[PDB]
RNA sequence: GUGAUCGGGUAGGCGGGCGUGCCGAUGGGGCGGAAGCCGGGCCGUGAGGUCCGGUGGACCCGUCGGUAUUGCGGAUCCUGCC
RNA sequence: CUUGGAUCACGGGGCAGGGAGUUCACCCGAGCGGCGAGGUUAAGGGGGUCAACCCCGAAGCCGCAGGGAAACCGACAGGUCCGCAGCCCGUAGGGCGAGGGACGGGGUGUGAAAGCGCCCGGAGUCGCUCGGGUGAGACCCGAAGCCGGUCGAUCUAGCCCGG
RNA sequence: GCCCCGGCGAGGCGCAGGCAGCCGUCGAACCGGGGAUGCCCGAAUGGGACCUCCCGCGGCUUGCCGCACUCCCAGUCGGGAGGGGGAACGCGGGGAAUUGAAACAUCUUAGUACCCGCAGGAAAAGAAAGCAAAAGCGAUGCCGUUAGUAGGGGCGACCGAAAGCGGCACAGGGCAAACUGAACCCCGGGCCGAAAGGUUCGGGGGAUGUGGUGUUGUAGGGCCCGCGGAGGAGCCCUGGGGGCGAAGCCGAAGUCCGCUGGAACGCGGCGCCGGAGAGGGUGAAAGCCCCGUAGGCGUAAGCCCCCGAGCUCCUGCGGUGUCCCUGAGUACCGUCGGUCGGAUAUCCGGCGGGAAGCUGGGAGGCAUCGGCUCCCAACCCUAAAUACGUCCCGAGACCGAUAGCGAACUAGUACCGUGAGGGAAAGCUGAAAAGCACCCCGGGAGGGGGGUGAAAAGAGCCUGAAGCCAGGCGGCGAUAGGAGGGUGCG
């Protein structure tokens, strides 16, 4: 069947963004993280906090393309980017020392996107 | 949301449909019998469907006892004693009597505790049963079961 | 009358097979100015003897006098208002009160009478 | 078909900020080159008019008087069999008056054409949307905005 | 940009478009002549669209989204006419 | 239709209008969307500008623990390796490496037992649309016949009464 | 089509546009309410039907009443009931086959189609000899779930519940017996009373028991004892007020100026109302011309509520017992047939046996023993929540005259069949008939001229397509060979 893509204007908006700051910077992450986004629905990511506690480190910076889930407990400080989000998740990584922040923000705060950790 | 066209609409200049032959269509002889006919029983039409897909489908294995007589229990791992520390605390299970703390095995009312999880913090725990695991678990991570 | 009823169809039925005693008021007609600031009425149920001035159609401006009513059919007659046969023998023309102003009313009547104190 | 009520609540909610725009505003087809604000908040003392002069003024002074006119002029005899059915006069969108309490202001502004008044507590999608387009004029009250804060759909 | 290593097709599977009736919206036309019918011009691979002249005498189309008793050359098909 | 139609194979005088994959209930999947270790309300109740709209209502169903005919018993929120994307060092290559693959450990049934089978390291549910399967007339037409209850001896067969 | 009471307020005499005439202002037609008359057949009924027509018997003064069958109360007279009809819904009985299982016989189809009987505006059920399980609920009935589950089955195809949980709606009363013993009921006539009701006379029944008391479970009631003596909740309308309630009534604002046009409901300009910009009509597309609409008034007889109104029919609380009472071919057991999910454990019926009966008796999914828990059958009544729609109001992403009901129309009609039964087609002049005066030809139907009309739209009537036919124009046309076409040049 013939595979549509997001319904979302502001999801096609960030995949088109996402590709340009690519394009431009010089880079692979953003141009990955737009394929990923516009993989079909039935398939999106979907993260909990044990995966990101089981293999993160303090400090470390983690993007996932998809939605991230409240099931178990963050031990450590984290920066989580993510598109969609959960109020326990959110309480959860917030409490820990921790931010909740989206891929728009992320590419703000670091255009080449070194040392981020790709979770799907 | 994604709203497609059903595909009659296609079909409209197609003279079959999409069923083949001329003749192809028509009734309980085009699938063999209508239902679960030829499964194997008495005749064998689709008795490689039936070897194939759906063995165990033909005859009789136990018994069953009746409600009247069937009691299920509830029962709780220490992940959930674990993970829902907090609510349990701010109403009712838990009473924080005389030192330590205690746990008390009326949740939604329950029998056993199962072993599935690690325990981070020491309780006294009060239940019908709890399990050999659970209880190694438990007195490690310092704390004591008594039974009632 | 209570004609509560957005239906096309039980309008136009309720004007054609309406009993008899409820057609002549659909049969009113306006009255003029100079009889408005004296009876403060603004409309009456048309009768014979009335005289009339005709403020729509080929006849426009004819004043006239009423000398037939028809009911079955919602229709009038007026001295004056008429057209030639083939022959050369002269008959009325039908009018509907709608197109037509009284500016001399016909009150020999106490119900008429007790109409206008009615609705003044 | 049935719906989910946060779905539901989600899109009532994205209504009411697509309202709050003045593009979109302008691309459904409202007359918005005299109005003041966009979005146009006023007292509560428009909860107690009924009269429909009163509200023609108010209408003008605020300048929203010239789309309920665009209203009543775009207001046509339909094509089709639903002139038998009655269903003719196929009607045009003017305004939404938002109120948290009615004092009168139904009576006062419910014969203008296109016009329509409606509380806060009984917001639904086809007010703001109609025909799925969103971006319809609305008139809010204090009230109203101090019980959205509550609300939050 | 590449195609010496793409360009036939029954059964069958997939993709995009033309057309018909009703609804919710939006934008328009009509006794200085709507729909329909006749003969013609232009665009279009095409399904089809639009204009000119005539006849006719009151309603009709476009875009967006929804819905359907939604498209005929055949059934020793049905009805009516020749 | 047929291996095979200009066929001495079937359908075919002309025009106009009508004329054939529908609806329910369950099941398998997908294209989107919402919430998310939880998801979702039904009957119904209240309010309103009264068949549109708004708020309540989780009873129940699915899911979070499986094995076993049953009694009954009751598990890895990561111990090792190989490694795609992507990141770091660089100039070819080398390092960590989610998701993916392979080992190891555990629960239970069976067995003296060892070993084998299912299962365990957190993703499901609720909706709109579409494709399909099964059952209902089930894309449209066509039987001979089988059953039930009423009508008929002005035809024709037989009998009686009177000619 | 006749009469009376009310409403409306001038014309009227059905679909149905004619000639001639009558009715009405002493209030019509029309609308609401109430009365009269009401042929024959038909349950059809005094007795009979080869033709919806005939034949009679008593009693009173041509006119009248009465006289079916089967039954109750009476009984020599009389008084009463039933019978037939009704779309779908309802209670009770009888009961197939096609078909599916890819044949078929048990099963399925199916307790179905159809048949027989009995009721109503709703019917049916309904107040635990029950459900359940260490806890408890508290009559029936309906919805949603329980659940394609328990469970049945050539264990095949297939069939198929309940309790509970969540809600709608809520309501409980009476007999038989024990103990008393005519303290009682009905009909007809008479006197009080406005009436609801009370008091006398004569008859019918009732000792084979009318009336009173009494009604249930780790028991209840009676008899005996003591003490106490709130049946007073309800019936009626001479009364005094209220609300609801017919036909109906009131209801704002432009017919303003120019142009097109046969006609403004149009195009330009300038105004007005709005608790009314729903819908329709009027010579074209109308908030302001008319009906109406938003919103207000008004109503007979009848139904109800507050009060005042006079008027009824038996009795509570506690003790104490070697007193009495508590529903029989019934409970139950075996067997046969049917039916159910009901399986060694559903319900109905026939046959053969058959109890105890308050120191009693039943249920608890094979039988029996013990323990514990729950209840008292074999007699009766009972609203509300529910199902339907031969009907009404009101609506519509329904059809728009080969569609939609079979019937948009003098349609279950015409017509067909001995009959049971079967069953069509058929809408539209125009704003107004202004429905073609008059002349010529024709035996005539008619043709030709003239006229009406904005337009013949001419009743053989809106639009008026194709196939078909005639004529006019153009091209080919009597030495000529292919499915009626394609490519190229003329």
């Amino acid at each position: 069947v013939k595979r549509t893509g997001p319904t979302d204007i502001n999801l096609r908006r960030l995949i088109r963004t996402l590709r340009k700051k690519s394009n431009e910077e010089g880079v692979k992450i953003w141009k990955d993280i737009a394929w990923r986004l516009e993989r079909p629905r039935r398939q999106r990511a979907e993260v909990n906090i044990s995966k990101i506690n089981r293999y993160t480190k303090e400090g470390d910076v983690v993007i996932v393309p998809g939605s991230v889930l409240g099931a178990g407990r963050l031990e450590h400080k984290v920066v989580v980017a993510a598109w969609k989000f959960s109020e326990a998740a959110r309480r959860k990584i917030i409490e820990a020392g921790g931010e909740a922040i989206s891929i728009e923000e992320l590419m703000e705060r670091n255009p080449k996107g070194s040392g981020v950790i790709i979770m799907e | 949301m994604i709203r497609r066209r059903k595909k009659v609409r296609k079909l409209r200049g197609s003279h079959t449909h999409g069923w083949g032959c001329k003749k192809k269509h028509r009734g309980g002889g085009s699938k063999g019998g209508r239902g679960m006919a030829g499964t194997g029983k008495r005749k064998d039409q689709k008795w490689t469907w039936t070897i194939k897909y759906a063995p165990d489908r033909l005859g009789k294995r136990g018994f069953h006892r009746p409600k009247a007589v069937q009691y299920i229990p509830k029962v709780i791992n220490l992940n959930d004693i674990d993970e829902n520390f907090e609510l349990f605390k701010d109403a009712g299970i838990i009473y924080e009597e005389d030192g330590k703390l205690v746990f008390d095995a009326t949740a939604l009312g329950v029998d056993k505790i199962l072993g599935t999880g690690k325990l981070t913090r020491a309780l006294v725990v009060k239940a019908y049963y709890v399990t050999p695991k659970a209880e190694e678990k438990i007195k490690a991570a310092g704390g004591e079961v008594l039974l009632a | 009358m209570k004609l509560d009823m957005k239906q096309p169809r039980k309008q136009r039925k309720f004007l054609y097979n309406a009993p008899l005693h409820l057609r002549g008021k659909i049969m009113s007609a306006p009255l003029s100015k100079e009889l408005r600031e004296k009876y403060g009425v603004r409309n009456l149920p048309i009768r014979v003897g009335d005289k009339v001035k005709v403020m729509r159609g080929d006849f426009k401006g004819v004043e006239g006098k009423v000398v037939e009513v028809d009911l079955r059919r919602y229709r009038i007659h007026v001295e004056g208002v008429t057209h030639k046969k083939t022959d050369g023998t002269e008959v009325f023309y039908p009018l509907h009160p709608s197109n037509v102003m009284i500016v001399e009313l016909n009150l020999e009547d106490e119900k008429r009478e007790k109409i206008i104190e009615r609705r003044a | 078909e049935d719906i989910n009520k946060k779905e539901r609540r989600l899109a009532i909610m994205s209504a009411i900020a697509a309202t709050a725009n003045y593009d979109l505003v302008r691309a459904r087809g409202h007359v918005v080159d005299n109005v003041v604000q966009i979005p146009l908040v006023v007292t509560d003392d428009l909860q107690k008019v009924f009269k429909t002069a009163q509200t023609r003024e108010i209408f003008k002074k605020l300048g929203v008087w010239d789309d309920i006119e665009r209203a009543k002029k775009n207001t046509k005899i339909r094509a089709g069999k639903g002139k038998m059915r009655g269903r003719r006069y196929k009607k045009a969108k003017g305004p939404l008056i938002v109120v948290a309490k009615n004092e009168g202001i139904v009576q006062g502004a419910r014969n203008h054409p296109g016009v329509d008044v409606v509380t806060v507590d009984n917001l639904g999608v086809e007010y703001l949307a109609p025909g799925t387009h969103p971006g319809r004029l609305t008139i809010w009250t204090k009230g109203a905005i101090e019980r959205l804060r509550e609300i939050y759909g």
